[PDB]
């Protein structure tokens, strides 16, 4: 059932992009593993240490001030923004992919300005909470300052914040 | 009633014997007794592709039942049965295993087998009869129908001794015949003790297993009887030709059954006057290629003969005789249409021919280690060094 | 006898993906090695040590759900899937590769959204227990926490297990 | 059912619930004497039933004396315990009834077969409370007269392995049947089996779905089945310590040195 | 009965004789007597891996678990053992040994031994008889036999003196014969006095450890024959060629102790 992205647009703070953003990215949600290999058997197997440091990136290739305004911000966790993204699918009714981020900026790259070509800034906000859903359901929210990894509601981390007391 | 869950059901289910699944059907003709479980009219051909079927078919303590399970055990085939209601005298069973035309309704006995194919698709290409097989009658029966067939017939000889064995080998020259003389011993979990088998059942069943993993062009000479332990006769075997009992029965044209707790098979050879037909691999391939070649050029038995049905054929052939090349079955080959034969009163009469001269592969056998323990590299290392 | 991969599909938990998956790969399954070079002798040799860390990974490239709702799921190795592989053969009669991976997803990593190209998600099941069969024979069963690395059928690992006391 | 349990009537209603149930019914048998036991013991032989004759003898604080407990409470209580601290799949055997103090008929065991008291109402197929002051319980052994359901390791074993495996595969039971349906099944039952073979609780097994029953009809008609042969952990029983006081290792010692 | 606890019982079990496990499988061919508890029909090979085997199968005080024994003592190792019911005269006694296809059910005898592979895998590389072994025809037999079967012969010739020792090698060149001529004499627990043995079977049984803990290749010349006492017949051994005893039978080939 083929489906497929098919367009995309990017929010920083309800101010639309609609326009120059020629690429998302949503952070790559990956486990930190640790290849467990120990007594009583051979080849590892592989644990939930946690998360990844996650982080998103668009790149307007406009000189678009509502992006630049908050580099490095005192606050962070300032930037907010939302990734949304529609995925066609071959039989029309498109499914509304979409990613809030409340993170912090982090970094800002202007590449090579050369006087006949894109000049594409380039972000890269260090994302702190994230919310993607999917149809309009929850399919992930993680929360690092408060240790909420919910897959689609059903919280991963509420038999370890017990133990730890929080 | 129908009950909506999951039923948990306590039942003794005594562990998957586990089969790979073969193609080369097995015309077995066996004994049993027509009960009120065992649904099978004594002399009507059944078809059997697992041992619920048997137990289905035939009471599961007959004879029939136990060649079932001495197949199965070694590779899940295609049988085809035929319940020899038990008879009193060996005289009046050998009989009525032969059978024959008797009853206008059909084919009795082992010519039931030649109901296989029309019935189920399943012309036995391994004829097998276990323990009627010792009486003479039977197992002439077994080369004749053999012979109007192409199929092996694996007989078992006298389970007794060695001397009638040959003595019983002697008496035969026929080809298609491989004999199977050590009567295996297996462990009947039933009775709880070592039963007495005919060797023939798990031959053919071996043979099936051969035919897939290994090529029907490979002999079963050294392949392992699955299931089974020893034999009813613990066959000696050395090396050095001596009166070594496998080499014995080994020249006399006889399979044995040797290695710890019957391992496995033993001999290549088969029951022929004719030095040609010496190998059963000979024997088979040489069967076996016809039955893919004719299973393929269907169409070719019909149609109006056009200026390109010889050529239509001798390519066809080309064709499937070229594939059995790539795949082992044959080394080189030679196909055309014998021109001295090929003619227009021939012709008129729908005949023709065609010549398919080719040769098998020779299996491997007698090793020869010729071994010389010399003192020659002695300086080469010790001394000094 | 020319054999080749002709179609793929790829299962999770039953729900077939015939549809979005145009990329599987099974857990390159290698041993430890470590290049024994000792007295006696020059050039090394290499000893079985055991296995490396199977890691199998597919890539939808559709907002699919019913993959991305198994992400960092606290019950590592409940994710199961079973990547089926139709290889064709010149000859006709296709034999079925077929390798079931209960393993823990790991991670996720959807790329550049770009607003005119196939997304692409991407996955990397870190796989625990692993059985590769073709034509429906098993070829290999690898299972660590367990020491089961049975080659069809024989278990290499019969004599360690003994020796361990397992 | 505390008491209510010396009835055989009652007891024959724990035996046929306990079977629509798959339950291990725990009976106290009369009290008084053994042979009464032994003759209520023979009146039985139905698996699931596991009897513990010696009534315990507790001392009630509350009326400040030894009471007379039915012995089926605590035999309960210690079967939980067993299952946590040990495994559903350890008998309890040898564990120790927390609290109580001595039984209502001080129980005999010793070695050397005998008729040692304990050794005789687990001859019997009844569990006892030996050693002091109500130390611990004592019988594996269950009422069937079937040997091979002799052990309640073995019950318990065959019938809570499957509240796992039911208890998990609640999703297999409906579901449009696809393709593959048997095979997440026949691979779902292979994951929680392996799971429990990893923590002990059986040693090997095999699943798979049995060919010759499996058809176009049975499936029509929404059945389908599988076979589960597996092996359970033989509880370690009857110890035999051959022992020999010889003058081997004399010159060894002693003389000289 | 089953006895539910850990039974002390107190039982004489003269030490663990220890035995370091070998793999070369002993064909041996020996006498006994066929009664109530030594299970074994006389021409009948039976497979043996330890003393209780040997018991159960040939009188604890039989010529065959006589030999057992003396290999066990040295290395735990599979035998091929063939009961050959005793005769009356040394001729008979010798036939009886010798076999032959006779009875045409099968190989009787040392004949017998023949049929150790395809029964239990133990196709003898060592064959053995003790005492029967002194008569030049079995000795014959051996030799043809262990031909036919590439498998080194171990004759004990004439215990008494050397003289009829050597005369006695000189009757064989046949490559796989190979002789030991002192009879070891070992103390006889059982009896309490210096029993008289045969000599072939240690010589086999240490002919299987030196397989094992040393290699198949390594002989066997110069290693220690595990339990045994004295020998029948002093046996001398001094350096400076001379006429000592042991280099006497070690230049008409043959083996001493």
């Amino acid at each position: 059932i083929p489906q497929t992205l098919t367009n995309t647009n990017l929010f920083i703070d309800g101010v639309s992009f609609a326009g120059d953003v020629p690429s998302l990215t949503l952070p790559k949600l990956a486990v930190k593993t640790e290849q467990y290999r120990a007594g009583g058997m051979d080849a590892p197997v592989s644990i939930d240490m946690g998360l990844e440091a996650m982080e998103a990136k668009f790149s307007t290739n406009g000189a678009r001030r509502e992006a630049l305004n908050f580099f490095g911000l005192a606050d962070q966790s300032a930037f907010n923004g939302v990734f949304r993204g529609s995925f066609k699918g071959q039989k029309g009714a498109s499914v509304p992919v979409v990613a809030t981020l409340r993170g912090l900026l982090k970094e800002v790259d202007p590449g090579d300005w050369k006087a006949g070509e894109k000049a594409e800034f380039k972000y890269a906000v260090a994302v702190s909470y994230y919310k993607l859903e999917v149809d309009g359901r929850e399919v992930y929210e993680i929360d690092p300052v408060n240790g909420v990894r919910a897959i689609n509601g059903v919280d991963q981390l509420a038999g370890m914040r017990n133990d730890l007391g929080l | 009633s129908f009950f909506h869950g999951v039923t948990v059901t306590n039942v003794d289910i005594g562990a998957r014997t586990i089969a790979l699944p073969a193609s080369s059907v097995i015309g077995l003709c066996d004994v049993f007794t027509p009960g009120a479980q065992a649904s099978a009219k004594p002399n009507v051909p059944v078809l059997l592709t697992s041992k619920k079927d048997a137990a289905a078919a035939f009471g599961i303590g007959s004879s029939i039942y136990l060649a079932c399970e001495a197949i199965y055990n070694r590779a899940q085939a295609v049988i085809v049965a035929v319940g020899v209601e038990t008879a009193e005298t060996p005289e009046a069973q050998a009989s009525a295993v032969i059978g024959g035309i008797s009853a206008a309704g059909e084919r009795t006995g082992l010519q039931a087998l030649l109901d296989g194919k029309s019935r189920f698709n399943a012309q036995p290409r391994l004829l097998v009869a276990p323990g009627h097989s010792a009486q003479q009658a039977v197992a002439t029966a077994m080369d004749g129908l053999a012979e109007k067939l192409r199929a092996i017939a694996i007989l078992d000889g006298p389970n007794s001794t060695d001397e009638a064995a040959v003595a019983y080998a002697k008496n035969f020259g026929s080809k298609r015949l491989f004999m199977v003389d050590p009567g295996v011993q297996v462990w009947d979990s039933a009775t709880n003790a070592a039963r007495n088998a005919p060797a023939s059942a798990y031959a053919a069943g071996l043979f099936a297993w051969t035919d897939a993993e290994y090529g029907f062009w490979s002999s079963p000479s050294n392949k392992e009887i699955k299931g089974v332990t020893g034999t009813s006769r613990p066959v000696e075997f050395l090396d050095g030709d001596e009166t070594c009992r496998a080499n014995l029965l080994n020249n006399a044209n006889i399979a044995t059954i040797i290695r710890d707790d019957g391992y496995r098979l033993w001999g290549n050879r088969t029951l022929s006057s004719d030095s040609k037909w010496a190998f059963v691999t000979r024997v088979r391939t040489m069967d076996l290629v016809m039955d893919a070649i004719l299973a393929g050029h269907k169409w070719a038995v019909d149609r109006g003969i056009t200026k390109t049905y010889v050529k239509d054929v001798t390519e066809g052939l080309r064709a499937f005789m070229r594939d059995l090349k790539n795949q082992g079955a044959v080394i080189n080959f030679e196909v055309y249409a014998d021109p001295d034969l090929n003619s227009a009163s021939q012709l008129a009469q729908g005949k023709v021919y065609w010549n398919i001269r080719f040769t098998d592969v020779p299996p491997a056998e007698n090793p020869n280690f010729r071994v010389e323990v010399t003192d020659q590299w002695l300086t080469e290392v010790l001394d000094v060094a």
